[PDB]
């Protein structure tokens, strides 16, 4: 999900 | 030339470069594909090579001008390097995209930009079945690399890929080609994550 | 050196770069091909590779000088980076064009420019039947990427391609090669769109 | 917008760029892999080709700001060239890595940076046994080229390579894929050397 | 290092670059070849690949100095980017020349420059009969791309191509290698057109 | 970061770059190879592909500093573009060298520089006999492209190539690998000409 | 220091300077005088010398900031050369004004500017009558040199001159001193022409 | 403020400044005097001090603009240092002129400039007869220091000096004050030489 | 010079200048006077002329350095224009202060600054009685023009003026001279207003 | 013209200016006076006005050159503003010094500088008894304002002031003029304080 998505991973 | 020089100087040389969208100043990008050719299929590596034109369209308030102040100029062409461009990427490429066209965009006085890079793309695609009458389906997702859907929204003008320029003597014929917006949400987060899914069903001609 | 250094300084370092043509300041590009070699054909991908020189001519008011003011210099050569050049593009390449020559153009005192880049191009072409007496016919359209016919008009001097430098011991014999201006309209748009169709008929020698 | 331009200017256009870490100001780089594809195997050369996203995270004090002072901007996206980035290199590549993604990072207000270059890598790997149920194991170490463990420490948040985006129709299935921090000590060198060993067990299917 | 720094500062930082020769200030370029290897022959494309050093020499008044003014410096080495270089091109290349050495030139106090890049060239050559005792003859002309012989006079110092470093275990043995100046006149124009013809006869083994 | 920022500003932004060595300011470059893999052999072209690390070391007075004045900084990392670097080339390459590692050097307070580019090299080598117990020997010379022995002296610390990182599952077994300084003198000339002959005996498996 | 340096940089270093007021962007300037001394009377030339502080206040939107972005700075002092200042001039001076104070202004976050130059002025004044008990009255008008009342409106907060700092052992005692806004119209134009008349009645001792 | 900032930038920051007139591009300057005060007479040196406003008008093509391109700005005020100003000089001054007004001009959209410096002048004048009823006549010529009548044509709009602002309690009353254009021709030379002769008959009040 | 040049570069060329003190970053300025002469008394205008050295001392954190990092430099001299200086002004001057000495300050490694301008001051003073045994007292206050005591505090180290180099053959004998800190408050305002009152009693020698 | 331009570029456009002396790099300034005139005496103020030329000479390693490197230029002239100059100050002036000559220094290839400013000085002097046969003695000290004798040592070449150019029709004749070096020490401090005492004895002619 998010932590594999380059647009989202920065939140992890 | 004189008024156009003046305009470009006013638009580009007086201010810092546009820093990209934010959640406070979001942008919508419209994408469309014109598929020219399926050039190559590799069943040993599961890679397919496509040649297409990718139309991109967005609008910036900072690129607006009043044509009356610039001798009735309503639009101009300029180096794609003079403006911000969106970071639209194929999410399953296997090699760097090759650029086949000049990197020049069109700006309109309402701040509208149109940029149409021609590209050759290798992407992840099992062609198992290509040599049948049913053919084989492949897909590649396009989107931003760093911006969520609260910063860059993506749209298409139509879900039908333009095939009016598809090479009539290609080794591969197109059975169908669609270009469709998808939205993901993750459980953590309110923002949507958006892409355009390029789906191509093709067979050996 | 002295009179030339002064001319180039006056011509290039006193005002912004020429912003390209517009509908109020249109230009005509004269386009011609010197076909040197058909290097290869690929029947698994329907791409063929050509080596040619692409002759390009146009004229800018902003590039004229009085030879009397510059020690009777009537013409000079300079890097093509120091001038605006037209965005003339192959509409069905399958790879980025490779440049085989120095990017240097000739400018004459009336503002006329001549630029002749050597190129290798891979383009979309079914070579089926190339190994016969009849041979095969292929075509590729060249034109501006971003300017309509109201800003850039294209012109040939003759529809007969220059074959006088064609490699005599090429793998492929030229049966004929023509270069033809074509005018296209679309419903989207009231502007004319111009291309030059390069049509080559060739067989295995 | 305005506040983001202000912030980028304050951050980037006031001091010299971060010169990199030293033994007195060391940095921790956190590294993770998202393995997307084993694209190709070459048994004549013992080269394997991978496509992955390499997630890199570090933190600079010189990239911190108070959001209240810049319109509550908590994070932004910027060209990788605007900032210092770590020189994380594969130690057994056979070809220059090919970049597949836009070179854009995300900076957050506490000074933490995330950068996720998508890459194609050719590295040293004997694929003998790849056609068996047991598959084959290869390995490639990643680290800084020039900085020891005194200047750059590496970390992983997990020893498990992210396979949630691995291509489901790849020619090669993954049996396991691990990413393990290593600490090496050499005979020349008093200082410790840190790498992340990427170990992939895979077979045909 | 002090005197040399002044010399280079004086030669390069005080005046605009040489704008290249004119008919009023013509220049002689001396060209020669040292053939290292015929690496590849391609009978499906009629291309042959050479590896050579291309010796180039010319002399500029703007590059002269009195050695006594600069601590007896008689010559120095510098990046070929720091000086004007001639636009010497293979006329029947089929791919961009690949540069194999540093691009650094030697400058001498009388204004002479010597520049010897290592190159790999693919050029148009039908290799039929290479596999025999008689071998095959191939040729490529070299010259300016934009200067007539009233602006750049090309010459050789000897018509013998240097074979002293030719690879002794190459696939192809050299039967003869010469380099000969040719002059064309066109009926229209008084100026000579000069090239150097590199002719290599060779065979397998 | 403060102290290093100061150091780099003082070392780099005060005087022009080092112009390279002269006969009155000669330098010694120490070379050392770490051979990682013979990747490919091509017996139809007699080209062999090596992957290695080339350790280069030298010392400049102009890069010295007192650590006490810079917060006891004893060394630092910096872009190879920030400093002068020797023009060390392989004399029998058949393709441009491919760089695999970042172009970053280590500078030490006594003016000492260590730069270690990882490289893929294609070079001239007949592999006839490689499939036998005795195997095959190939050689490639390394030196400056423009500097004599009176300007750049080349030396090694050992004639034994470092094989501690040689790929253990390479297609090719190394039988010996040496790195030996050789001095040539031409009959015209007093000055010596120095190279490092890298000689490798290898066989399949 | 830090937030103030930042604020001044954002206020002064980002845009062109304020070009002054227009009929579209009019300004009000409030004048006030603090008379310190009548220093000298010259009955041969009919000139008198005053020493005063001239208080000037105006407001610019371009000088506004939000204190919460700049660490709660509500006001600062800066050199008067950093800002636009009004061209208030004595219309009957006989010599250039001599400046007696630092030229520094106070700016507050709403864009308000307060500037108080200390001046010695020689002006047109017949002092015949000064030795008597009735004394003499003299007057000098102040206003803009180039701006009408539609561009700069001039005002006073009181018609009473501040004599609270008048030198108590001056050779001249003040009987009265007023500062009054006068408005002129001209038949020809709609716009008012405004001044502040400073009228002083004074006598010896 | 925006449109005016943009106009000033366009008029002032795009071109070299006006180099002044020539025979080929001559200029008319219209001169007028407003006499405010005869301040001082010195019979020991035959110097007289005048206070006046010197009105100057001229017009430059290069200061023209179209109001519709700049928010209908028809005129603006700028520092006299932003523009070329004529070298109008008193030919018989005995001290440097003292400037009493702000050095600001008004520029109109047709390229007209109006500049009115307030000045104090000491000039050569025998005041014998000033106490008498007949009073005394003094004169001072004004004109360019360097330009003939073929480059700067001097003109007046009236021969009557403006006396509407003359100080009523001045020690000197004016009997007549005229401003007369004079042309002078020289034996040697055809160019006319033009001045304006300020002639003031005056006596003690 | 090398170390000093480095220090000046780091202190002055890295940051923007000190924007002066604030209520959050206040400063103490210490004043002292060395009275050299009472030059002139004018009983017709009540002006007296002093010549003195005005000792000014403050300290800034922004001017500190570690001497070890700069070849044990503990202090240096530089132009007053390289640094911020306090706006200390005589409050009852009647002419611009004339500066009699080089505007050069001394900076010490703790950031202490010492600046001693020699000045001639005319100030408001009734000299009546100067010609008696008792003589006359005059007073002149000194302080900031724009900063309150919350921003610049003023101090003296002693209340006695230094008379040790008072001119022994002055026309006026000094009977006493004191320099005393005074604090004014206004009802409106919390902040103190601080000055140094220079009180001099003198008589004719 | 050319060698001098180079020399000045070399000397002045390459490093920061000389920062002045320190105790680790002390400087010697040699002073002399050529007294031209005692112009004025004022017995109401005890001020005397002198006109003299002050000869000043020092030497800097940073201003040395080898003449053989610059066409045997041994010396040159340049604006005093291009070079560091000593802060030599009259210690008992009553007005700012007036400069009567051009500010131009002579630089010699050994780094010696000779600067000779012509000055009018008003200094503290009691002229009582000038009308006598014995005349009057007055004295003024010259020295650095900020540098002790460990940074600037002050010398003279003679103690006899040069009167060879003294005005023979001056209102005052010179009885004697000496220029004497004085060394003072303070108990606090090891460093000496050096001045040059100009002692002049004169009477009415």
């Amino acid at each position: 999900g998010c932590c594999s998505d380059p647009r989202c991973a920065w939140r992890c | 030339q004189a008024n156009l020089m003046r305009l470009k100087s006013d638009l580009f040389n007086r201010s810092p470069m546009y820093p990209g969208p934010t959640k406070d100043d979001p942008l919508t990008v419209t994408l469309g594909f014109t598929l020219q050719d399926i050039v190559k299929v590799d069943s040993s590596t599961n890679e397919v090579d496509l040649v297409y034109y990718e139309q991109q369209r967005w609008k910036l308030n900072s690129l607006m001008w009043d044509p009356n102040e610039y001798g009735n100029i309503t639009d101009f062409r300029t180096s794609a390097a003079d403006i911000w461009t969106p970071d639209i990427t194929a999410y399953s490429s296997t090699r760097p995209v090759q650029v086949l066209s000049p990197q020049i965009a069109v700006v309109t006085h309402d701040g509208s930009v149109m940029f149409i890079p021609a590209q050759r793309l290798s992407f992840m695609c099992d062609p198992t079945g290509v040599d049948s009458e049913e053919g084989v389906t492949c897909a590649v997702k396009f989107g931003s690399w760093v911006y969520s859907g609260f910063e860059i929204d993506l749209k298409t003008d139509t879900d039908q890929v333009d095939l009016s320029s598809y090479y009539a003597s290609s080794k591969y014929e197109i059975l169908s080609a669609t270009q469709t917006r998808q939205v993901q949400h993750y459980s953590c987060c309110p923002e949507p994550y958006i892409d355009v899914n390029l789906v191509v069903k093709f067979r050996e001609r």
